[PDB]
């Protein structure tokens, strides 16, 4: 169980602001568009 | 038969409030003479109260707006699903509005994603409706209301499977038509679309202040 | 020009519930957006909150006893700095008529 996950060159991560952060109007569109891919990704999956 | 009256004003209250406008109030007792044996009653009001404005804006919290519209009914990397067993989802969106002076921000998901068919100029057979219920009688106040009642060219929406499973979580989601079709329909009283009727309303009242 | 200044606002009857004091401005009295002022007592209480529509007032009485007729019921904007839906003023009203039948036949 001492499973470690390095950051690396093909680790990506992004910051996904909390509820009451959301609403700044920039960090808005972030919300919406982070919120589409968690939606997107788990129902349709992949075409490839 | 002993007149009672008042005694000497205590101190006031400090602004119970740091922002806007709050209520200070001065209370005194009628401990020296006191009525005695009968008498009156001190005579008026052992409690003054007064405004203090502290001169500081202070909060309200925003409210969410109607939903927008629905986007196209689309489905990842392939074209038009218009008039096809494809079923594919499309957004909606809000927006908080009216937070001023760090209010509390609005609480829910302003995003809102459902599954759909594409019905969007998909040409479709039809069936006029019926009657719709009478509806309110237009312009009030102003002369002579009348109501409208109508029948329309209903579409004859397609037998597609209402709700479709997917696996990952068990998730079955609604499927909802979207667009504008072109009902087809024979001619009822010269229209294609919609024929209407309009009936005055009877004895209208006047509108007054209430 | 000082109102009078009301700490609530029941928006069920558009009444001016609580009265904080008078002889003060409405910039000051309405620093706190949950607050409500009118002009001495003759009526239209406005809140210091954002313009938003009352509840549609139950229907007036039927204008006749007999045969069709026709019956109002109005909504009030409420509110301060700001409109309703429609370009709507605190204060103004909205109307909505109907046909009501009280007795089918004279
Ligand atoms: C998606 O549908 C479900 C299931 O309820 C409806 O499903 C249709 C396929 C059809 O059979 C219809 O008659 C049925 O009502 C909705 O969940 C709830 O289900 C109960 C059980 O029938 C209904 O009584 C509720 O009205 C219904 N809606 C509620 C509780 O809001 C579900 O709401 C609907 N939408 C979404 C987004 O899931
Ligand atoms: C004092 O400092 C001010 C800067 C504000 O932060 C005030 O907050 C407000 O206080 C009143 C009641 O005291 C409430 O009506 C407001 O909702 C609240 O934000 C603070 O008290
Ligand atoms: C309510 O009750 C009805 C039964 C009538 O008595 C109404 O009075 C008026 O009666 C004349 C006929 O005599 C009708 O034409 C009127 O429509 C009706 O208003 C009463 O108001
Ligand atoms: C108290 O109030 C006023 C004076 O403050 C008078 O009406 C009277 O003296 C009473 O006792
Ligand atoms: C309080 O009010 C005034 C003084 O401010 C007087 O009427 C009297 O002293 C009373 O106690
Ligand atoms: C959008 O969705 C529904 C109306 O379709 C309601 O929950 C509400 O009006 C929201 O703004
Ligand atoms: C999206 O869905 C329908 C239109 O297809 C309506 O309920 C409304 O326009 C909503 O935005
Ligand atoms: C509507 O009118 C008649 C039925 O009343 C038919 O010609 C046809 O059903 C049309 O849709
Ligand atoms: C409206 O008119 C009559 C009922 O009043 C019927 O022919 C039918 O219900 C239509 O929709
Ligand atoms: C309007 O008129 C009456 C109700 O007043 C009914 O025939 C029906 O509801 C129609 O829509
Ligand atoms: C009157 O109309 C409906 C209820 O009949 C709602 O939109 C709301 O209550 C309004 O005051
Ligand atoms: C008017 O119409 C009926 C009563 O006639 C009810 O739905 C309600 O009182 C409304 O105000
Ligand atoms: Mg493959």
């Amino acid at each position: 169980p001492n499973l470690s996950y390095i950051i690396g060159k093909d680790t990506w991560v992004e910051h996904w602001p909390e509820e009451d952060e959301c609403q700044d109007e920039e960090n808005q569109k972030q919300c919406q568009d982070l919120g589409a891919f968690t939606e997107s990704m788990v129902v349709f999956g992949c075409p490839n | 038969g002993v007149a009672g009256g008042w005694g000497p004003w205590g101190p006031v209250s400090p602004c119970p409030v740091t922002c806007g406008l709050g209520q200070t109030m001065e209370q005194r007792t009628c401990n020296h003479p006191v009525p005695q044996h009968g008498g009156p009653f001190c005579a008026g009001d052992a409690t003054r109260t007064h405004i203090c404005n502290t001169a500081v804006p202070c909060p309200v919290d925003g409210e969410w707006d109607s939903w927008g519209e629905w986007s196209p009914c689309i489905r990842r990397n392939m074209k038009s699903i218009s008039c096809q067993e494809i079923p594919g989802q499309q957004s909606r969106g809000r927006t908080c509005r009216g937070r001023k002076f760090d209010g509390h921000r609005c609480a829910g998901q302003q995003q809102d994603i459902r599954h759909c068919y594409s019905i969007q100029h998909c040409p479709l057979k039809g069936s006029w409706s019926e009657w719709s219920t009478w509806g309110l009688c237009m312009p009030p106040c102003g002369p002579n209301p009348t109501r409208a009642r109508q029948r329309l060219c209903t579409p004859l929406l397609p037998k597609y499977p209402p709700t479709v499973s997917m696996v990952e979580g068990q998730g079955e989601k609604n499927v909802t038509f979207w667009g504008r079709p072109l009902p087809r329909c024979e001619e009822l009283q010269g229209q294609k679309l919609v024929v209407e009727e309009k009936r005055p309303c009877l004895h209208v009242p006047a509108c007054k202040d209430p | 020009d000082p109102v009078l200044c009301f700490t609530q606002y029941e928006e069920s009857s558009g009444k001016c519930k609580g009265l904080l004091g008078g002889g003060v401005s409405v910039e000051d009295c309405c620093l706190n957006t949950a607050f409500a002022y009118q002009k001495r007592s003759g009526g239209l209480c406005q809140p210091c909150r954002s313009p938003r529509w009352s509840l549609w007032s139950t229907w007036a009485p039927c204008s006749v006893t007999c045969s069709e007729g026709s019956q109002l019921r109005y909504r009030r904007c409420v509110g301060w700095n700001g409109q309703c839906s429609g370009k709507v003023a605190p204060g103004t009203l909205e109307w909505q008529l109907q046909a009501c039948e009280d007795q089918q036949c004279c």
